[PDB]
């Protein structure tokens, strides 16, 4: 199935919203949406398919401090659900490096596997590039934090297709591509790599 | 805290063949 984001007119843009067994990556600056968006499917994932979600759990890789319960919370009650439930249904690991990034997807598998009742259905890591860009520095770098980047992307893509789950990244400037912008006050545009606009509320992301 | 049995987790470890830190826990701190 897919995972609705709240906004009508994202849902559109995305044909459905994200979708399992896909990797789905935002780009875009600091407001732009890109963990607001986050934060709201790690809601909607929660919900049955009526209401936009796959009745799963979420998981939730930190390497830029951005992780906030509070939203969630904020988020889930406004929306109609147990905050607390909520709050039990989002798996949180904090990245410290590249390496510890990359051992937290073998922890995220094995918790998926058990998980197969309210199994995993969506991973967000955000950011993506942000340890690799922080860790090697230079010309001379690059060919390995290509690599690492690279390995990593596809140990994503495998538990996507494994336990059909939806990845949800976010980066700044083999999967979907989508960037987030600023506009009117609260009011984001996305654009494909053909425009949809989404507004930042109590309930998330939404027209 | 969310742990995973040793079972589960060299499963995993086949999944990624060819291819302690801090786990995950939920958002209560569990
Ligand atoms: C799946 C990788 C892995 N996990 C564990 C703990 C369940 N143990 C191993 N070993 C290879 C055993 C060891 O420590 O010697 N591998």
């Amino acid at each position: 199935g897919r995972i609705s984001t709240g906004s009508k007119s994202l849902d559109k843009l995305l044909g459905g919203g994200i979708e399992t067994q896909a990797i789905t990556e935002v780009f875009g600056e600091f407001g732009s949406g890109k963990t607001q968006l986050a934060h709201t499917l790690a809601v909607m994932v929660q919900l049955p398919p009526e209401e936009g979600g796959l009745n799963g759990s979420a998981m939730y890789i930190d390497t830029e401090n951005t992780f906030r319960p509070e939203r969630l919370r904020e988020i889930a009650q406004n929306r109609g659900l147990d905050p607390d439930e909520v709050l039990d249904n989002v798996a949180y690991a904090r990245a410290f490096n590249s390496n510890h990034q990359m051992q937290l997807l073998y922890q995220a598998s094995a918790m998926m596997v058990e998980s197969l009742d309210r199994p995993y259905k969506l991973l967000i890591v955000d950011s993506l590039t942000s340890h690799f860009r922080s860790e090697y520095i230079g010309r001379g770098a690059l060919a390995e934090r290509q690599q690492k980047l690279a390995r990593f992307l596809r140990m994503l893509h495998r538990l996507a297709n494994e336990f059909d789950i939806a990845v949800f990244v976010t980066n700044q400037v083999a999967t979907l591509r989508v960037y987030l912008r600023k506009g009117k006050g609260g009011k984001r545009i996305a654009r494909l790599i053909g425009e949809a606009v989404f507004s930042i509320t109590e309930k998330g992301i939404e027209d | 805290k969310l742990n995973v049995s040793c079972e589960a987790l060299q499963k995993a470890c086949k999944l990624f063949s060819d291819i302690a830190f801090s786990g995950f826990s939920t958002a209560s701190g569990k």
